[PDB]
């Protein structure tokens, strides 16, 4: 290595890391970032935007990359929303506290000052938070509208964004019952266009040749329930074998009034090219069926699940609402909607340009995800580095006062909280210093809610500009990287035993 | 023996721009009706030489992760379409390497991806403007025939063109649907056979299988309407009691047939010959040993469907055939099966006879796209006219648009339109004459005169108006065309940064 | 990847480029020291199907050259030699920044000039018209050049004149065949009607037969079962006792027990004889070829007249006499060595190919070269009138035109730079009636020599280079 030993040189190689490891995540910060190729191996390379999936298949392999790495899955597994932020911002303190470390200040001394840090910080964001919860949002919920476009503002989706947040909104408020985004799944389809894109209450998935077999199935069946068989279906001793697979032919269709099943679904695959086969059977058939899909219909309809030849239960056509299967840009899809539990949305992402799924699962992801968050929580504060230049702003003006060592280490903590707007800024493709200028003068001076505009790369009252983010997921991010960066720098040795 | 494998953004930018160049500029000699055509050997044990840019970049390796990806979407817009390919790589591949430069000056590339997007913007508002395309194009059997000149000019087939012509007219005519204007996979019209000439390729709506015949002295001209398709299987005096159970088992189709009417009823595995020729005698013939996938191809002669199986058989659901003709189908070899008696094929598929391998690729080739401009022509009635002559008044629009535009989209517009006049100059040079000379002039030629089918002419005939020469592209390919371009552009340049599990610094 | 394959036909052209002409140079065919004693064959196709090749473009003109020899008549070598001298002048034209397009299209006017001129200069000989044999004799000799058959070439020649009245009817050439042993001379060539395979019953079956009907045979406690089979066999080997035939193939292996018995039936077990054979008694006499012979009981039988075997010349010289049609005339030699086969079996078919063209196309063109310098002055002449770059092409299709005669003129070991420019001078006023000889050295004029080239075959080599090479041409990455 280079210089792991005792106390400072180990400490200067773990922020180095840290750096590193902050690079890999560095420019995809905002909501207009820059974008990463991943390949896994044997060639599936993989292309993705957001820094939480970055992080979750990189190759850590350095003690202090893997202790970062931990905190910020965390992060993301307790809130989904800031994961790439508290790596950054964590990263931010260590670099900027590491020309403070080689002159012999204590690295617990630096822990101190940065737990007294965080703590006023904290303090202070309480005082700045405001409720807008209440203020038309789950009534009259223009307001709540007019702060979910802003995912798709100056865009090609302008016109048409007001249609879709709406839509998708209707769908959270009937569904509020903490939803999540696995369970609200999208699904796109060739063909169509985007004004008419449209929502299922269920799923929306197209029939292959290995999917389902039979066509023209009945629609309009007020009781469909699914089958979960887990036997093939499709077709000395030289004739016994014979009538052995006569037999099993022959038994294969003893499930066709016997069990009662309108809907079954298999693993094993499908064959169509027995579909007249299959429509003496006249029943609608499901096979090669993805895991979304089958847990989807399982809380929302709740099909039964076979084992035997003539598995035969009470649950194989039970109560489920409606059966849905229309042809979707000239080809057709199965809609297992209408169900008891049908907390299951799927939006159909009709569009003859097929390249537009990037766009969509960027794009009306984040939409929902900022309604959803600013659904849960009752207070907010400005973002687009906002509140972090006020938080600057306040701890540099508050280290000023104290005497001592902790003077130092907080002014730098205010230092480094200023990357958030700055990266948003570089990301953005704009001059950051300027940006960065402007607002620490508009900021100090005039008012407390000016972040960094993406569309017109200039200083912005982002308070008006509905520019919403939860107080408590700031203040859990902000403490998870303080934490964070304060373990990294207690740490001075580490252990191998390599073999014996 | 100290390499780093560090990848910073700009850097990685140049790479990305270097292996995109690399990918284009090497397909560009193959733009152009008269472009070099690319000779493809396979690593193993295959040679072929084809020209479609679609084709040669399918086939080629590409190891760069950038490649891979620009390759793989190519082949999803050859599905989408199957034109313009070559454009779409030759134009990305020209932005590419005209903004490298708007890189070294300093341009971020986001600015430079969102200013190609305005610039897409503007083409494509442009190019729907000067559209001065036709819409009599439904009864136009006649203009049909010279509507495919350009996508067949670049051989000597022209000998046998029009009758090629008429039979692509007559299969567009026979699945001319005006509700969905669509073709599927099973009305597919392809079909490849060794051996012949360019005419030998004629018109025959039928049923193609190179099988055998039931027997030498079986007579191949059947007309009843009784033909069928069974899976039927081959499936110590024990071995003379299975050979006597086999044979009662095949009793069902000596005997037991007639009361379901099966008498063409074709077999796919094992046999005895004897009982071949004892329903030879009874007049019900039966093909032995027969291809897998031939079942529903026999069974869509009249657009029916498949019953392979022995119950499932019924007179309603019986075989079908296509048209009565008695022509010898092999004048060297054996006669192919005659499966065209009864009724027209939903599923028709031209006879195919080339005498060359490469005239087969080319011949199907020249259908499929001809096919699919047809089914354009009928979902929009809208083309224009190529040749460079639109890249250019494009590349003019947006020069004109850059004098009212905000800063990093002055630029990126401004580099936008060279990108775009390098169609022409690829043309020209494939052509041989002068690359940079021909596209010139071309231009002060067309700001001179308001006509927009001033382009390249690149068979060195008359003049440089293709309204003439019947050089057309349709709307819809040329807007696919250049939005891809753009969306290529756009992503590559969001990518800054490409990282791979198992490092080795 | 364009001066890599360019640099490698060129290499396959120069690798046969010395056996050009009726003196050219022997070759070793050699490979791993197993089987590489020693072949040698001055004939340049042959050397073509024994070529390890690696370069896809020079794939493509090997199989250029191989479909060139087995379609009519023997140019190989020079379509070879002349695609070469192409793609040469095509490099030197790259060098000088000239587009492969311009030249593709100049090549193509300046070939269809050529062949124009080609058919301008087409004599019709009168073997067709005014039954002429001297014509013949000239067009089976310079077929034949570089071999040693010239005694008995008068029995080559008559089989070559018998053909056009009995042993075709539109150019049939397979009508023909040829066969010969080891141990003999030059004075060994006769007209025969089958092939050479004797009776195996042993020396009591009769010579003469009544009437043959040929077809192919169909095969050759499990002792139960081998029991049935053989009384199977049994009743199947009486059914063909009634039926008459003298004559049957014999594809699948039979042993003594069932040979007495055809023998004893009347019909001849031919022990898996060539389909060659077969297939000649096939069109000649009538004897289909089936797989099984149960069916075949009284309709589907064979079609013959007579057949006898006899014994010629200490070796088993049978001959068929007496079939239906005339025309199996079959050469029996009686060679020396291995080559001898295979170099008088494609001598022959050479020469009865183009006797087939000839009594099909009757136009000829002398040979020798002239031809050559012909063509080359008329795409000269056309250069001299059209502006533009493909000038230079036309230009450099007349240089390799110039050069193809230049070898012949070399592999005879004369001078090449003289009599060639000698002969290129005098084509404008000494025109194609002159000619170049190898038996003086000197420029002649070559219609008083007699030597002349079906002009089918020199058209279609003419064809088939410039083709090749512009395909080579239009390639030109990987
Ligand atoms: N429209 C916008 N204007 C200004 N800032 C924005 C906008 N959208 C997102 N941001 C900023 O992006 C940051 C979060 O982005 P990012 O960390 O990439 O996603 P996630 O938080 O899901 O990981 C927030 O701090 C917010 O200030
Ligand atoms: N006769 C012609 N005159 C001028 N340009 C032509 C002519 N024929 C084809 N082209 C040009 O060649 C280009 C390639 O056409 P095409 O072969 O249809 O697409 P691809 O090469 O992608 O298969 C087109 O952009 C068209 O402008
Ligand atoms: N005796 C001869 N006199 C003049 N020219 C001859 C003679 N023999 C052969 N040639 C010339 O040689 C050329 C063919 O030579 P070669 O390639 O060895 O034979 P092939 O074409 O059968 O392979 C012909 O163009 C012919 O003009």
């Amino acid at each position: 290595g280079t210089d792991s030993s005792q106390g400072i040189p180990q400490l200067v190689s773990n922020i180095s890391a840290c750096q590193v490891i902050a690079e890999a995540v560095r420019t995809t910060l905002g909501p207009r970032g820059m974008d990463k190729l991943i390949v896994d191996g044997r060639g599936k390379a993989t292309i993705s935007n957001d820094g939480a999936t970055i992080l979750k298949l990189l190759d850590v392999v350095h003690p202090a990359a893997k202790t970062l790495v931990d905190i910020a899955k965390s992060q993301d597994a307790e809130v989904g929303d800031g994961t790439t932020s508290v790596t950054l911002l964590a990263a931010e303190f260590l670099k900027q506290v590491k020309p403070y470390v080689e002159e012999g200040l204590h690295p617990q001394i630096i822990i101190r000052a940065f737990r007294t840090a965080t703590q006023l910080a904290v303090n202070k964001i309480k005082e700045i938070a405001v409720t807008v919860k209440k203020a038309d949002k789950v009534e009259q919920r223009k307001l709540l509208e007019k702060c979910a476009m802003t995912a798709l503002s100056s865009k090609l989706i302008s016109q048409q964004k007001a249609f879709f947040a709406k839509m998708v909104v209707d769908a959270v408020m009937m569904l509020d019952d903490l939803l999540q985004l696995k369970m609200i799944g999208i699904k796109k389809v060739q063909g169509g266009a985007l004004e008419d894109s449209q929502l299922v209450a269920g799923v929306a998935f197209k029939k292959t040749f290995s999917y389902a077999g039979f066509e023209m199935q009945p629609k309009k069946y007020h009781n469909p329930k699914i089958a979960l068989l887990n036997v093939e279906l499709e077709l000395e001793d030289y004739q016994a074998i014979v009538d052995a697979e006569w037999n099993i032919l022959y038994d294969k269709l003893e499930k066709i009034h016997h069990s009662g099943a309108k809907v079954v679904l298999s693993k094993l695959p499908i064959g169509d090219v027995a579909t007249q086969y299959f429509a003496d059977r006249d029943m609608f058939c499901a096979g090669r069926v993805p895991e979304e899909d089958l847990k989807r219909t399982m809380m929302a309809c709740g099909g039964s699940i076979q084992t035997s030849v003539n598995a035969l239960s009470a649950d194989v056509l039970g109560r489920c609402q409606v059966f849905e299967e229309t042809q979707i840009g000239g080809e057709r899809y199965n809609f297992f909607t209408g169900c008891p539990k049908a907390k299951t949305c799927t939006f159909i992402l009709r569009g003859g340009a097929e390249q537009f799924m990037e766009e969509t699962e960027r794009s009306l992801h984040d939409a929902i995800m900022i309604v959803r968050r600013a659904i849960k929580n009752d207070s907010v504060v400005a973002g687009g580095g906002a509140i972090e230049m006020e938080l600057s702003k306040y701890l540099r003006d508050y280290s000023r006062t104290i005497p001592g060592k902790q003077q130092l280490l907080i002014g730098a903590y205010a230092k480094a909280l200023e990357i958030i707007p700055r990266q948003l800024c570089d990301n953005a493709g704009f001059d950051a210093t300027n940006i960065l200028n402007k607002l620490r003068a508009r900021h100090a001076q005039g008012g407390t809610w000016y972040g960094v505009d993406i569309n017109n790369e200039d200083i912005a009252d982002n308070f008006e500009a509905f520019v919403w983010e939860p107080a408590m997921v700031r203040i859990n991010a902000l403490t998870a990287a303080s934490e964070a960066a304060c373990l990294i720098v207690s740490v001075d040795e580490t252990i191998k035993n390599p073999r014996s | 023996q100290d390499r780093k494998s560090r990848l910073m953004g700009l850097e990685a930018l140049k790479s990305h721009i270097m292996a995109a160049k690399a990918v284009a500029n090497t397909m560009r000699t193959s733009l152009g009706p008269n472009g070099l055509d690319k000779m493809m050997v396979d690593k193993d044990g295959d040679v072929t030489v084809t020209n479609d840019g679609a084709t040669i970049l399918s086939m080629m390796d590409v190891d760069h992760q950038i490649a891979k990806l620009m390759v793989e979407l190519s082949k999803s817009q050859d599905d989408e379409i199957g034109d313009g390919t070559t454009g779409v790589v030759v134009l990305a591949g020209a932005l590419l390497e005209e903004a490298e430069q708007l890189l070294d000056r300093g341009i971020h590339p986001i600015r430079i991806a969102d200013g190609y997007e305005q610039a897409a913007r503007v083409a494509i508002e442009h190019l729907d403007k000067i559209s001065d395309s036709v819409l009599v194009d439904i009864k136009d059997t006649e203009p049909l025939i010279q509507t495919a000149k350009t996508t067949l000019g670049s051989k000597v087939v022209n000998s046998c063109h029009r009758q090629m012509a008429e039979i692509a007219v007559n299969a567009v005519l026979t699945v001319a649907d005006m509700e969905r204007r669509d073709v599927d996979f099973e009305l597919i019209k392809v079909e490849g056979k060794v051996g012949g000439r360019l005419e030998d390729t004629k018109l025959i709506k039928g049923v193609i299988v190179d099988k055998d015949f039931s027997h030498p002295q079986m007579p191949k001209k059947v007309e009843d309407a009784k033909i069928a398709i069974l899976t039927c299987p081959f499936e110590v005096e024990d071995y003379k009691a299975l050979q006597k159970y086999e044979k009662e088992k095949f009793e069902e189709m000596i005997q037991q047939i007639k009361e379901t009417g099966a008498n063409l009823a074709i077999c796919q595995w094992g046999f005895d010959d004897e009982a071949n020729h004892l329903l030879l005698q009874n007049n019900l013939p039966a093909v032995r040993w027969v291809g897998g996938p031939e079942i529903e191809l026999i069974a869509i002669a009249t657009g029916g469907r498949i019953v392979p199986r022995f119950s499932e058989l019924t007179a309603e659901k019986l075989g079908f055939a296509g048209l009565v003709q008695e022509i010898s189908f092999g004048t060297t070899k054996d006669k192919m099966l005659v499966i065209e008696q009864c009724k027209n094929s939903r599923a028709v598929t031209i006879f195919i006879r080339g005498g060359n391998k490469m005239i087969i690729e080319e011949a199907k080739r020249s259908l499929h796209d001809a096919l699919c401009v047809i089914r354009n022509l009928i979902r929009d009635n809208r083309v224009v006219y190529g040749g460079g002559a639109a890249e250019i008044s494009c590349a003019l629009a947006v020069s004109q648009e850059a004098d009212k535009c905000p800063t990093l989209e002055q630029y990126a517009m401004r580099a936008f339109a060279d990108a775009l006049e390098v169609i022409p100059m690829a043309l020209s040079e494939n052509s041989g004459m002068n690359p940079i000379q021909t596209m010139t002039e071309v231009r002060a030629r067309q700001v001179k005169e308001m006509n927009p089918a001033l382009g390249i002419d690149c068979l060195h005939k008359g003049t440089n108006d293709m309204k003439q020469q019947h050089v057309i592209e349709t709307l819809i390919g040329k807007k696919q065309q250049i939005s891809l371009a753009t969306q290529m552009v756009r992503m590559i340049l969001k990518i800054d940064d490409i990282r791979k599990p198992g490092e080795s610094e | 990847a364009r001066l890599t394959s360019f640099i490698g036909a060129i290499a396959i052209g120069d690798l046969v480029k010395s056996t050009l002409g009726p003196k050219g140079m022997d070759k070793i065919l050699l490979s791993s020291g197993r089987d590489a004693s020693l072949m040698v064959t001055n004939d340049g196709a042959t050397i073509l199907k024994n070529i390890g090749v690696d370069n896809p473009a020079a794939k493509v003109l090997v199989d250029m050259s191989r479909v060139q020899d087995d379609e009519v008549g023997d140019g190989t070598t020079s379509v070879t030699v002349l695609a070469a001298e192409l793609l040469r002048e095509a490099e030197s034209l790259i060098a000088k920044k000239i587009h492969p397009q311009t030249i593709i299209a100049g090549w193509r006017e300046a070939t269809k000039a050529a062949r124009e001129a080609l058919l301008s200069s087409a004599v019709d000989h009168g073997s067709d018209e005014v039954k002429f044999r001297q014509d013949l004799m000239n067009i089976a000799g310079t077929t034949l050049s570089s071999k040693l058959l010239t005694h008995h070439k008068d029995h080559f020649t008559k089989l070559a004149v018998e053909a056009v009245l009995r042993l075709k009817g539109s150019g049939n050439l397979e009508a023909i065949h040829i066969i010969k042993k080891l141990g003999g001379s030059l004075a060994d060539s006769y007209l025969d009607e089958g092939f050479l395979l004797d009776k195996k019953i042993g020396v009591n079956q009769p010579k003469r037969i009544e009437n043959a009907k040929i077809l192919i045979a169909n095969t050759g406690k499990v002792a139960e079962i081998e029991h049935a089979e053989k009384e199977k066999m049994k009743e199947k080997v009486e059914r063909i006792l009634k039926h008459g035939i003298n004559c049957f193939i014999n594809r699948q292996l039979i042993y003594n027990y069932p040979e007495q018995l055809f023998g004893a039936a009347g019909v001849m077990a031919i022990e898996h004889a060539d389909f060659a054979g077969v297939e000649r008694l096939a069109l000649v006499t009538g004897g289909e070829i089936a797989s099984t012979f149960d069916h075949p009981e009284l309709v589907k039988l064979g079609s013959c007249k007579l057949i006898e075997e006899v014994m010629i010349g200490e070796d088993k010289l049978i001959h068929f006499s007496g079939v239906a049609l005339g025309e199996a005339c079959t050469i029996v030699l009686r060679g020396a060595t291995q080559q001898i086969l295979d170099e008088a079996e494609r001598s022959l078919h050479d020469a009865l190919c183009v006797l087939a063209q000839t009594v099909k196309d009757s136009r000829t063109v002398y040979g020798g070269g002239c031809s050559e310098m012909l063509m080359a002055h008329a795409v000269t002449q056309l250069a001299n009138r059209t502006p533009g770059k493909e000038a230079v092409a036309m230009e450099s299709y007349a240089k390799a035109l110039r050069m193809l005669p230049t070898i012949i003129a070399d592999n005879a070991g004369y001078d090449s730079a003289d009599l060639v420019a000698q002969l290129r001078a005098a084509h404008s006023e000494g025109n194609t009636t002159a000619g170049l000889d190898m038996r003086e050295g000197t420029i002649g004029d070559m219609a008083i020599l007699g030597i002349t080239e079906s002009f089918q075959v020199k058209r279609q080599v003419l064809l088939s280079a410039a083709e090749a090479a512009e395909v080579i041409l239009r390639v030109d990455n990987i």
